[PDB]
DNA sequence: AGCCGTAGCTACGGCT
DNA sequence: GTACCTACGGCT
DNA sequence: AGCCGTAG
């Protein structure tokens, strides 16, 4: 009937602010994903978009995600999927894209209609054991679908691919890291819960950008890992070389992370034009898919190229800082976290995933073993089984008679009635016996894991080591002292 | 973008400020074109609390609202020159719809304050749920939100001017820390 | 190889494009009345299980599925085509049941495909009826990863019912919509007399029937269009002159001509008044509402003749609009200007083929099932020997051959016995198998009777058309005034 | 919209007129930015045979092509002022791509006729199939259509000027009947 | 000052 | 076929 | 004229 403007403002703004914080701009500490990214990857998993299968139209993927889980603009979903396919944006790309998916020059991807996409091999590790009761599922926006609250994330994705999100009252800026370094850090933490940031830094040297480049000093890295906030100076990989006739040039082969190459070139061109920099005769972008990134700055004869390079670092994005602000959703709430807290929350998620997977595999093995026990009784007394079914007028009568005579459960009797005549052949008979013996050994193996917390932790360690050996790569960004 | 009404008597005329062009066209069909006017807003409108006067007066969405209301702004505001005695904020029953509503109330409080004081500013109550205005048929938008027979309009009231000034400065102002402190104190996870 | 003559390049490239627009874009097929985009939408809805009993699905999901599987063109082309099929002012018999803003008569477009939802209408089930009963030929899709229909069975005459309008290369098409009761009655009259004249067919089909209703001036334009495939039909708005108080009058328009934009028509009246090209108009309002329907009011100046103003409005504004009939449809994969009889003749021939092919399919299916039941009959009569034959066999292949030799069974019969679940061995199953066999032999005989007589087949086509006419047939909307 | 090349020597420079902005950005990455230039065209180009001179000179796509080629038009055409010795028509291997090609050849024949005569106009040969240019990767577009080492370019040749004038008037002109008669006579429905 | 990243025009034919 | 208005925080 | 409806 009536509404006070102060109460209306406070309630409406708080409702929006909270939604951007917990359901839009901030990633979860466990899988390193924002709701849009998680819905894309889960969408790809439900659509069967694994790396072994053929690429599917991006418009079909986006549309499916939009209708089933993400009730927002198609451009928001598509541009998020595009970023996950760019090897200059993602240190470990999550989407394998076909067609124009953009460039370092800020050129966008081709329209949704033209591009195609699927999962990368590393994304299988993010979705590994999702249908094995490892994570809690929640109702979707309209209650017609089920979606994951968090992905199992068998590799530390938050720190690996990083994050950048502008929320309300706060923001986040987590840089990407090297996977070999991160897993080694998790393994060191799993062996010592009282490990210091300094000790963890022996494994994790600092951020590792997909665009490589250089990092100036360790003080900024240290401040960020200890407090969650710090300034990291990024530098382009540039060298001074001769070009003939006693003349020199500056050759840039790597640029800082998130820096637009074309925009950086225009800023150098602007400085030359406005005469704010001296000694530059030419500026060309010799970058190609064959030679890689190559920006050439021709230096005037007898002019000091090292002075020009130093001035370019001061006046252009050739040197750019990364303002670290590690804010992630911890227990559904925003929190400024240090390097240890990020690894601690991740390791706890892995222990839970592996435990819940082992518990699920035990329940399903025990259920299947119960069914095979019924089928084994059925084959041992098949002549009696057949006659019991034949004497029965209905399926319900056959069910009750089988349960009574052969001490079977409802599920066991049902499985016997569902048994096809071809299961009575020698090869199919031995198949039931072979599966059952294997299952008893498997039940014992899973029970051993659940009986010891150290065996469970070692299984987490072993599975992380396997991912490290398969997906772990060399460090790209050089940390200069 | 304005789809005005037949009647030129402001006492019976109503202007609906709708979120999105999709809901805009839908509301233009369902409405009573005799007494109801529609002004669709693209999406997120300019926060006047964070913007400079030159940027506010240059914004197309802001200018379209000033021209439609025909009252003028700030010191030049004339309540007797109002073209509609009902300015209805019609946004989606979601978090972004709530944000557009805060942005619209910020503009009215800082540039057309006597319009709220006269009880001319209202909030439409569309059906609650997962469905947005753009997803609704023209007849269901009429029967549930636009029809004076069955609609439930919330009249925007100003109780304490000092409290409201502080509320608009904290929530919509340039100072992030005070806004962050409000979120932390009132957050129910 | 290295070179190309500009004349040869132009002739080949333009012909390739022209032919594609003609046979695979802008022209409808005479059999189902659909263009490739519309057929792919309706087939898409059928494969997606988007029947009227099921819940609505996001338009973006429907469009995306059609785009990737059958239509490799822009999403706007597919969506806008699906939108028109859902508009009751565009389609005389809507083919798409849409949820959300699907547009209005003012040229107001539909909401973005991300907001709208869609499914089939009950009449669309008749377009797709018996599609999976070998009634129509299926073709490979654009990439060879899917199968699509070359034509839909179309159990009602959709070409004439919903009409068509398409701009191709070297030619165009403009077929108006018609009344379903009138069309089916016309088909039924043709089925009883192959030598029926256009004049006799016109006793059933009075003329076009627009979803927007309105008026048609005379029968001469209708006559020429039905005889030659080309003709001009004068459409008029439904307008009346009434009092508004104080000795003053007004013109009230409640129905406008087909494909005329209401808002654009109002602006043209407003432009004439402003430029003083028309005299006697004091006011112009659009009193149209979802409750009262279409209502355009033109206030007439006191003592001025309103009938004169109305007559001038018909001459100067789209209040009177002509429909240029040019009935070009794809006949045997080629464009052809067709008259009313040719359109009905080709349609009736498609129906005869559909029903024949359906009866042939149902016979093959029944004969196969009878053969399977014969094998199951043998299996139950000798179940103890069947079980032992399977048990003594090491592999499936050995069990298959042993069953075939011992019990005189075919590969299909032996396979069906091995696939038989233990629950099929219950007491009353031998009676159920015998009961199904006896009914199937009667069904085989019933289908064989249909295939043995062309008249019995034709009567079945007639009966099925009558059922659709009684269920979907409605009253005539457009009034044909003489003249 | 023009993404020019590094070299200012027209003898070695090539301009690719690509169909769609999606294929435009893709060709911009795969190209040899030293000798190859890209001018993306939205889609269907203005038919100069049906349009009047004021409309032709006012069209953005037409203006962008004139500015890029730097030769001028009609009577003011200067072959020595050509900025590229290779004007490559790069459209999808489908019916609409064939149409854009006819539209582009109509403009060159009626406004830049000596450009065809000098053998400066070429037709790119992208991989045949269901896939369009916009669906292809930047490296795929380079290796199959843009790389001088593996590409197969068709040089546009003018044999009979009288025959070509009649061909451009019949296929692209305002007279529908002559175009309809051509379709009917040469139509193959096999 | 402005950026990061999730959100809220043309062809073609026929009109007469 | 294509586009450019906006919120939001933190760094330059 | 500029509009109808599938296409880039
Ligand atoms: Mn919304
Ligand atoms: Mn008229
Ligand atoms: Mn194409």
């Amino acid at each position: 009937n009536e509404r006070n403007i102060t109460s209306e403002m406070r309630e409406s703004f708080l409702d929006y602010a909270m939604s951007v914080i917990v359901a839009r701009a901030l990633p979860d500490v466990r899988d390193g994903l924002k709701p849009v990214h998680r819905r894309i990857l889960y969408g790809l998993n439900e659509q069967g978009m694994t790396p072994d299968k053929s690429y599917k139209k991006s418009a079909r993927i986006v549309g499916d995600v939009m209708g089933k889980y993400h009730p927002h603009g198609d451009s928001s979903i598509y541009e998020a999927m595009v970023r996950m396919a760019q090897d200059f944006s993602y240190r470990y790309p999550l989407v394998d894209g076909q067609g124009n998916f953009g460039s370092m020059d800020g050129d966008g991807a081709a329209a949704m209609r033209f591009t195609e996409a699927r999962m990368t091999k590393i994304t299988l590790e993010l979705l590994r054991d999702i249908n094995k009761d490892t994570i809690d599922f929640i109702d979707n926006y309209d209650g017609n679908e089920r979606e994951p609250s968090v992905l199992p994330a068998r590799f530390p994705n938050l720190l690996a691919n990083g994050a950048s999100g502008i929320a309300v009252g706060m923001a986040t800026n987590i840089p990407p890291h090297n996977l070999t370094e991160l897993i080694n850090g998790v393994l060191s933490l799993s062996k010592n819960p009282d490990i210091s940031i300094a000790e963890l830094m022996e494994d994790i040297e600092g951020p590792d950008f997909p665009t490589a480049g250089l990092i100036l000093g360790k003080s900024g890295i240290r401040r960020a890992y200890e407090t969650g906030r710090g300034s990291i100076q990024m530098r382009s990989r540039a060298v001074i070389e001769e070009r003939g006739g006693g003349r020199q040039r500056i050759v840039v082969t790597e640029i800082p992370f998130q820096v637009n190459k074309a925009r950086m070139i225009e800023k150098i061109a602007e400085l030359v034009r406005d005469k704010k920099i001296d000694g530059i005769t030419d500026l060309r972008d010799e970058t190609s898919l064959r030679t890689g990134v190559r920006v050439v700055i021709d230096v005037r004869k007898d002019a000091n190229a090292s002075v020009i390079l130093n001035n370019l670092y001061k006046q252009t994005p050739l040197q750019t800082s990364f303002g670290v602000n590690m804010i992630a959703l911890v227990n559904g709430r925003p929190k400024l976290i240090n390097l240890k807290e990020a690894l601690v929350h991740y390791l706890e998620h892995q222990k839970t995933v592996v435990r819940r997977r082992t518990q699920y595999n035990l329940r399903k093995a025990k259920d299947r073993a119960h069914i095979l026990e019924g089928l084994r009784i059925a084959l041992d007394h098949i002549d009696e089984i057949i006659s019991t079914i034949r004497e029965s007028d209905t399926d319900k009568v056959a069910m009750e008679s089988l349960q009574q005579r052969f001490k079977l459960s409802e599920k066991q009797a049902q499985a016997i009635l569902d048994m096809r005549l071809r299961r009575l052949t020698g090869l199919e008979r031995d198949k039931i016996e072979a599966e059952y013996n294997e299952l008893l050994n498997y039940i014992s193996e899973l029970e051993t894991i659940l009986a010891d917390e150290e065996v469970l932790l070692q299984l987490v360690r072993d599975e992380l080591t396997e991912i490290r050996d398969r997906f772990g790569d060399d460090r790209r960004t050089e940390i200069q002292l | 973008k304005l789809a005005d009404c037949s009647s030129k008597s402001p006492e019976e005329c109503e202007i609906f400020l709708v979120e999105g062009d999709s809901a805009g066209g839908s509301t233009k069909s369902g409405r009573d074109s005799r007494t109801q006017a529609i002004l669709p807003l693209r999406g997120k409108i300019l926060n006047v609390e964070k913007a400079r006067l030159d940027r506010i007066l240059n914004n197309n969405e802001i200018r379209q609202m000033i021209t439609a209301f025909g009252t003028g702004i700030g010191g030049d505001f004339d309540l007797a020159k109002a073209r509609y005695h009902k300015i209805v904020i019609m946004t989606d029953a979601d978090v972004d719809g709530a944000h557009i509503r805060t942005l619209l109330l910020t503009f009215f409080y800082r540039f057309m304050r006597p319009l709220i004081e006269a009880g001319y500013v209202y909030i439409a109550q569309p059906p609650t749920g997962y469905k947005g205005l753009g997803e609704m048929n023209a007849d269901q938008l009429w029967e549930t939100t636009m029809n004076p027979e069955h609609r439930a309009l919330l009249q925007v009231k100003l109780e304490d001017a000092i409290e409201a000034d502080q509320t608009f400065e904290m929530l919509m102002g340039d100072v992030v820390e005070n806004r962050r402190q409000f979120i932390e104190d009132n957050a129910v996870y």
